[PDB]
């Protein structure tokens, strides 16, 4: 009997204000602590905040600074604004009814979830580094390059202009709380190679037009 | 928020039984009652579990929940492909103004190969990056299954607080699973303590490397 309903818009403008709205029915505006929790993809639940209809608000101190609800109980709504969005906020953003006291007998009540995804057409170009290779016996080497803080997706990386396939192992990218990326490529190698083959790791960043030849070297 | 603590992965075969733990604090578990959900992509959480035992109408009774002082467990018997989600503990915390805290979260498999732990390598800043005033250290994990881990940080032996980025584990070319993780430090951080170490935890293995400035 008791249904929410989140509402707002699915597709944002970076920097702006992300802001939702929950529909209560079924249920008194005073019946619960009306709360927003966001799975952003890969990453665990959050809570982020939550709002009593008096006005009473607790908000995650993570997010505290850009972050503010509200509720209208004329409407029997309550929202959210998030301020100065990345693509760190794209996320599955949730509204619930929870029972602070569980004086409720059925516990909390649950909306449905969106999927926001924050946009930006802006870009910026990796930072490559060395990872390089210790000083590795007996058998094989691991070095590599890391490729930090860039935008959008995608990046590729090469290893000697494409001659060196095998052994290359390059690992999904990791979004940041900044709402920028950065990924490693690793390739292994033979430990007799080092003194004499030459490793080049080449980082292509079309979005930014970028492109950076890094090469590997002991130490 | 604050860690309400769970496994990275629990796993079994078809019909068998599988348990969740949830460690929590005197804050949190110790005031407060338990809530479980189930997580799928995509959709808000299910409600699974309310007030440490209790089902919500719609829920299967293979779902049990139990509680101790600061500890609660989630069992999930005769497990099904349809229970393979992730699953998270949470619970109010009467720190600041009051938190709701939700676990790390636990992914449920049904086991389709066998088990593999995986493999650390850990990479220490590079001088380069020092050079520009930065310090990352970059911990690899490679060739686990199920595809679930978790990744924790010390600053010689203690825990560190900030800085940390994890990524999601991803299917490899042969259905293993890889992950990154990332701490992020100020070259004073790195060159002040002693050693940093990357410890990694799956299923019935830890595995943790560990890098100094010297």
């Amino acid at each position: 009997q008791v249904q929410l309903q989140e509402s707002g818009p699915g597709l944002v403008k970076s920097s702006e204000t992300l802001s939702l709205s929950c529909t209560v029915s079924g249920a008194s505006i005073s019946n619960f602590y009306w709360s927003w929790v966001r799975q952003p993809p890969g990453k665990g639940l959050e809570w982020m905040g939550s709002i009593y209809y008096t006005g009473t608000i607790t908000y995650n101190p993570s997010l505290k600074s850009r972050l503010t609800m509200s509720v209208d109980t004329s409407k029997n709504q309550f929202s959210l604004k998030l301020n100065s969005v990345t693509a760190a906020d794209t996320a599955v953003y949730s509204c619930a009814g929870l029972d602070r006291f569980n004086w409720n007998d059925e516990g909390d009540c649950w909306g449905q979830g969106t999927l926001v995804t924050v946009f930006s057409a802006s870009t910026k170009g990796p930072s490559v580094f060395p990872l390089a290779p210790s000083s590795t016996s007996g058998g094989t080497a691991a070095l590599g390059c890391l490729v930090k803080d860039y935008f959008p997706e995608p990046v590729t990386v090469s290893w000697n202009s494409g001659a060196l396939t095998s052994g290359v192992h390059t690992f999904p990218a990791v979004l940041q709380s900044s709402g920028l990326y950065s990924l490693s490529s690793v390739v292994t190698v033979p430990s007799s190679s080092l003194g004499t083959q030459t490793y080049i790791c080449n980082v292509n960043h079309k979005p930014s037009n970028t492109k950076v030849d890094k090469k590997v070297e002991p130490k | 928020q604050s860690v309400l603590t769970q496994p990275p992965s629990a796993s079994g075969t078809p019909g068998q039984r599988v348990t969740i733990s949830c460690s929590g604090s005197r804050s949190n578990l110790g005031r407060n009652t338990v809530n479980w959900y189930q997580q799928l992509p995509g959709v808000a959480p299910k409600l699974l579990i309310y007030s440490n035992n209790r089902r919500p109408s719609g829920v299967p009774d293979r779902f049990s929940g139990s509680k101790s002082d600061t500890s609660a467990s989630l069992a999930i018997s005769g497990l099904q492909s349809e229970d393979e989600a992730d699953y998270f503990c949470a619970a109010w915390d009467d720190s600041l103004n009051g938190l709701y805290v939700f676990g790390t979260g636990t992914k449920v498999t049904v086991l389709g190969q066998p088990k593999a732990a995986p493999s650390v390598t850990l990479f220490p800043p590079s001088s380069e990056e020092l050079q520009a005033n930065k310090a990352t250290l970059v911990c690899l994990i490679s060739d686990f299954y199920p595809g679930a881990v978790t990744v924790a940080w010390k600053a010689d032996s203690s825990p560190v607080k900030a800085g940390v980025e994890t990524t999601t584990p991803s299917k490899q070319s042969n259905n293993k699973y890889a992950a990154s993780s990332y701490l992020s430090l100020t070259p004073e951080q790195w060159k002040s303590h002693r050693s940093y170490s990357c410890q990694v935890t799956h299923e019935g293995s830890t595995v943790e490397k560990t890098v100094a400035p010297t």
